[PDB]
């Protein structure tokens, strides 16, 4: 009855805290009955026994949960006669049948799933208790009944055989599940998607059930016998609730198993492992050496990639009873296989004490552990992680929450700005010019006025951030978020500084950010390395906290490994990919280089040293990688250093103060706490949104407003060419016209990114004139143009002529 | 007359005569010797193997004559005794006659069974570039077989020859006469499998007919010819009919005994055999998916309690 | 009542199935419901039309 907290709580109710103290006291008796009451619970549903019933709500507050138990234990007896769900994927959207009170058997199902997996996370954490039994009786309960290793044991192999049976018939299922998706990508790939029976292509009513039911025959007679090679099977999730609950409850069983048996210059060095988000469960990496980059960091080819509903899959480069892969798709075949090598397998205390206990998930197969599984049914986990993310994976202990996306991450993450933001009345307020130079002088200056006048060692939590413009007074958080952007683009342009040091006041005239690489990307420029630089770059970092916390974007486009530092954490190999791709490769040739026969004439040919030159953007000149690097030759034994050490140097040390001082920045504003649950990806998201402008992202979120009066169907066709248009803009272009829109050329990384939503206002017709834009109000004005190509040309011009009028 | 000219399908009333030999150049308009044409067909027949080959299309000449010979049964029907051609001439026969003999050669009944085999990998429309792929996939979508093409031609010879049973007959001789082959070598074991990948498409025909037609509550022995021709093949192949049966009814209940079937909208039974038979031609008329191209009366009341009575959408127990 | 009924019924059904499995029931009624057994009364049928045909084997 009591519905499971998503905020992580110690309440544990006294109704259910008092059963678990009892279990605990007769603990050994107690696991064994909760056994026979899980087998109870599980069979109805696993038999297709279970009654059909309708659906009901959890009870929020134990209050209610107990009432309502009051009408099922009020009972005397009879007495004796008187003496007289996110979308899927299009390679998968075929398997749901899905758009994206009566009873009914998948209610019931679901629910008594629900109650099965309740008792099995009390049986395991009663078996976890064992090693620390010998000391949580007694600071716990007064009496509770003594049991001994060879106990543990026992119970240990009793619990599993009451499990084994459910065990078997889950796997089956599984694996069929697994086998139909992963033959439907793999069919999807090779077929043609324009043929009408593609998944991607699809990616009356008696006749249409009589014709499903049918085809639904003729797909299991096919998959019997592996004869489903040219047509889709056919599936449905929506049925497979139960399944998912009960496959929860088997994977927390055996993860709790594992959990009490845990409870130089080569590649094996930590700068050249994998990385964050690089690291597919129970995959093995490929070689990043072996690999070129375009193939192993598609991400790092396109880095305006990334979307807040990526595939992690498409970003980062497509991938024992266990080790056997799910290839069946006949669920019977699948049984019959488990059987067979289940059979093959099959076929005081007194010496250790309790805490020398070693229980394992030893059964069924010789060894398992959780991330072998998550790869074996990686495909079923994708789509249910999207289809029962918010039932299934609303429980307690859910795994599915381990393949949470972009969103789950963001949600987390402004819970935590929502509390920070609220515990402070003090606003901040910045009044400067639109001109470049007077721009970054004046935020800067008022920023260190801000910050010097509040504890420089306490985060900056303010309410809300409000801009006003010299000689444009407009007011508040539309003009902040112009604000964010015009003092970006001052920072990333390639235009001579004004002079910083009139920052100190509350020539090192370099910009502040360039360009490495072949990439319109950016990293800290160090320039002379004087204070007033790094002062900058500080209040820089306190601009990104507070756009954070404002819930708004700052469009300074960083590489990955900038990302890494401001978020506190280490950066690798990998992330050069994102600093320089050609130096990237080049490098990693040079590591090639060094396995060949020849390898030590190649690296002495190259006359390469442990000292690198630096362009004029890099503050120029010649520094050692290493001390007296100058000197130090470059080997094959050594690529790995020098490697390393280029990476890391023109990464890290050629902007080491520029980007300590954003990093101390950004913890000026924001605890260092709430940047842990993030990666590189998810930051960049965060602060500067999508860098590919995606024009269905933009649509979906814009509402449009009329004033020129026409009919709808006119203003229908006016609509669609403008989007028709964008479609047709390159991404410099379509930059310039979200920029245009809304004073920010990247698009929020979700609907909960906009405040208010974006619009666009059809004006009377009008063939002279330009549209114009409210961006303090995400408000385009676009006239009702006469012809399609009129609308591109104006439109076009308007956004390209930074020189935005006063509107 | 038109063959590789742009031609397709009209979408108008059928009830029209061919405007070809008035319009071009027909070169159908001559019927020519057909003794000759027979004989023409058995010699080749025996001299080449082209008799296994399939067309540009994909398909096999089997299926190619089966559906020749149903489609020539209706037209044929039509046909009345009575610068322009001669009119009101009889009918061919001669792609019965071919169907009848393409079904006598073990090698013809044998590639069009085995067609969409991993053996007999279909060149054309089938998947059949898979080198391309990442091992992953080529080890999945390699390890299926395609039987579209052998379900469709079954499903011809069953339900849509319903003024024939020679073919059936001729098939199901081929098929005995190979597997009582004791004394070769090889040939039995290929005749056994042969024979069970048929049986396993003519179960397929048996289901979806035997569910879609209405059990009459009146005991009659109509036994309508799409089911009983089934049962004919059983009967013929009975010691090897029950074993595959039994896994068809392994696979039908699986679904059920495990609470994994799908839930499912209503339908009604069909009462007549005709629509039993259309409703199975919307699930037969299928083309394989083509590669990427190169680029209840009151209880009692001491019962009633165990009721929950008062004595379109999807749902489980409906499946 | 909706609501409340629906969640009184789900954990009596749950409450009789707890007490079945060590014959805890003798002084409350059995949560049934035969609609839900539709299924398997086919296949009752069907495996009782199997044992009948082989005694009919056994008398012919």
């Amino acid at each position: 009855e009591m519905a499971s907290s998503k905020k992580k709580n110690n309440f544990i109710p006294q109704p259910i805290g008092k059963c678990k103290r009892v279990f605990q006291a007769l603990l050994p008796y107690a696991v064994e009955e909760l056994c026979n009451v899980a087998e109870s619970l599980i069979v109805p549903v696993r038999m297709g026994i279970a009654r059909p019933t309708a659906p009901f709500t959890l009870a929020s507050t134990s209050i209610d949960a107990m009432q309502g138990s009051e009408e099922l234990f009020s009972v005397e007896p009879l007495p004796p006669r008187p003496s007289s769900a996110a979308q899927a994927p299009r390679s998968m959207q075929w398997a749901v049948r899905n758009t994206q009170n009566a009873s009914s058997y998948l209610t019931s199902a679901s629910s008594l799933a629900r109650a099965y997996s309740i008792v099995i996370r009390q049986i395991s954490d009663l078996m976890g208790l064992i090693p620390k039994y010998n000391h949580l009786v007694y600071s716990q309960i007064p009496a509770a009944v003594k049991l001994t290793y060879q106990d543990a044991v026992n119970l240990q192999n009793y619990v599993e055989e009451k499990l084994i049976p459910t065990w078997n018939w889950m796997v089956s299922i599984m694996d069929s599940t697994e086998a139909q998706l992963r033959y439907g990508s793999a069919l999807a790939s090779a077929g043609d998607p324009g043929h009408p029976n593609h998944p991607l292509h699809a990616s009356q009513g008696m006749m249409s059930a009589r014709g499903d039911f049918l085809n639904y025959a003729l797909s299991l007679m096919r998959s019997h016998n592996d004869e489903h090679s040219d047509v889709l099977p056919v599936l449905d999730v929506c049925s497979l609730k139960h399944v998912a609950y009960v496959f929860q409850a088997l994977i927390y069983w055996i993860k709790a198993m594992n959990q009490q048996t845990t409870l130089e210059t080569g590649q094996n060095h930590p700068f050249f492992r994998r990385s964050d988000s690089m690291t597919f469960l129970g995959c093995i990496p490929p070689n990043p050496f072996e690999v070129p980059l375009a193939e192993a960091i598609p991400l790092a080819d396109q880095p305006h990639l990334l979307q807040p509903n990526a595939r992690k899959e498409d970003l980062f480069g497509r991938p024992n009873c266990l080790e056997v892969l799910p290839t069946k798709m006949s669920y019977a075949a699948n049984l019959k296989n488990v059987m067979n090598m289940q059979n093959r397998q099959k076929k005081e205390s007194e010496g250790p004490p309790l805490t020398s206990f070693r229980p394992q998930c030893s059964f069924m197969g010789m060894v398992i552990s959780h991330d072998m599984l998550l790869g074996r049914w990686r495909l079923s986990l994708e789509l249910f992680g999207r289809v029962f993310m918010e039932d299934v994976g609303a429980e307690p202990g859910s795994i599915l929450t381990e393949l949470g996306g972009f969103e789950v991450k963001e949600s987390k993450f402004r819970r935590e700005m929502e509390k920070l933001r609220n515990q402070q009345s003090r606003d901040l307020s910045l009044e400067v010019d639109r001109d470049r130079d007077l721009l970054i002088q004046q935020t800067m200056r008022q920023l260190n006025n801000h910050f010097g006048r509040r504890c420089a060692t306490t985060p900056m939590a303010v309410h809300r951030v409000k801009v006003t413009f010299k000689d444009e007074p407009g007011e508040g958080s539309g003009v902040a978020r112009s604000f964010y952007t015009a003092i970006a683009q001052a920072f990333l342009s390639n235009e001579k500084l004004p002079n910083l040091e009139c920052i100190q006041n509350a020539d090192d005239n370099a910009p502040l950010f360039y360009q490495p690489g072949k990439r319109g990307f950016y990293t800290p420029r160090p320039g002379k390395n004087t204070e007033a630089r790094l002062n900058c770059f500080r209040n820089i970092g306190r601009i990104l906290g507070l756009c954070l916390l404002q819930n708004e974007l700052c469009p300074i486009t960083l590489n990955r490994h900038v990302i890494k530092v401001l978020l506190g954490r280490k950066v690798n190999w990998h992330d050069f990919a994102f600093f320089d791709p050609v130096m990237y490769e080049s490098l990693r040739q040079l590591i090639l280089a060094s396995q060949s026969s020849d390898a030590d004439a190649v690296f002495s040919a190259m006359d390469l040293a442990f000292a690198i030159d630096l362009c004029k953007e890099e503050g120029g000149g010649q520094v050692e990688l290493i001390p007296n690097g100058v000197n130090i030759p470059v080997t094959p034994q050594n690529v790995y250093e020098y490697v390393r050490k280029y990476a890391e140097h023109r990464m890290l040390v050629v902007a080491e103060q520029p980007l300590h001082a954003m990093r101390k920045g950004l913890l000026d504003v924001l605890p260092k706490n709430s940047l842990e649950d993030l990666t590189a990806e998810d930051f960049r998201l965060l602060v500067n949104g999508c860098g590919e402008v995606n024009v269905q992202m933009l649509i979906s979120f814009t509402s449009f407003n009329d004033e020129s009066g026409e009919n709808a169907e006119k203003l229908l066709q006016f609509k669609r060419w403008f989007w028709s248009i964008v479609e047709k803009m390159s991404m410099t272009e379509r930059q310039d016209l979200v920029y245009f829109w809304t004073s920010s050329p990247s698009l929020p990384a979700s609907e909960e990114g906009f405040q208010p939503m974006p619009s666009i206002t059809i004006r009377p017709p009008d063939d002279q004139h330009l549209p114009t834009a409210n961006t303090c109000i995400s408000r385009l004005y676009v006239p009702l143009y006469s012809s399609k190509q009129i609308l591109k040309q104006k439109l076009l011009l308007a956004i390209k002529t930074k020189n935005f009028g006063f509107v | 007359c038109h063959k590789g000219h742009d031609c397709k399908l009209k979408r108008t009333s059928p009830t029209a005569y061919c405007d070809c030999w008035e319009k071009c150049k027909c070169k159908t308009l001559i019927a020519g010797q057909k003794s000759a044409r027979l004989d023409l067909l058995y010699r080749l027949l025996t001299a080449t193997n082209l008799v296994t080959l399939p067309n540009s299309r994909g398909e096999h000449l089997l299926l190619f004559l089966v559906q020749t010979v149903a489609r020539q049964t209706v037209e044929h029907c039509q046909y009345r005794p009575p610068d322009m051609p001669d009119h009101d001439l009889e009918p061919p026969r001669f792609a019965q006659l071919a169907l009848e003999r393409v079904l006598q050669d073990w090698n013809a009944l044998k590639s069009m069974i085995m067609f969409g085999s991993q053996e007999n990998k279909d060149p054309l429309s089938a998947s059949s570039r898979i080198g391309h792929l990442l091992p992953e996939e080529q080890v999945y979508l390699n390890q299926q077989s395609g039987t579209i093409r052998l379900d469709c031609f079954t499903h011809c010879l069953i339900v849509k020859c319903t003024a024939d049973i020679l073919l059936l007959d001729t098939l199901l001789g081929t098929l005995v006469k190979e597997l009582q082959n004791k004394y070769t070598p090889g040939r039995r074991e290929e005749a056994i499998a042969v024979t069970m990948r048929f049986l396993r498409s003519v179960a397929r025909v048996f289901v979806i007919l035997s569910v879609e037609m209405a059990s009459s509550k009146k005991k009659n022995n109509f036994i309508p010819q799409p089911i009983g021709k089934c049962k004919r093949v059983f009967q013929a192949l009975l010691p090897y009919a029950v074993e595959e049966l039994c896994n068809v009814a392994e696979s039908l209940i699986v679904p059920v005994r495990m609470g994994i079937a799908r839930p499912t909208a209503p339908f009604t039974l069909a009462s007549t055999s005709i629509d039993a038979m259309q409703g199975s031609e919307e699930l037969f008329s299928v083309e394989p998916l083509p590669p990427r191209p190169s680029s209840a009366a009151q209880a009692p009341r001491s019962m009633q309690w165990a009721v929950r009575n008062t004595q379109n959408a999807s749902s489980y127990l409906t499946s």
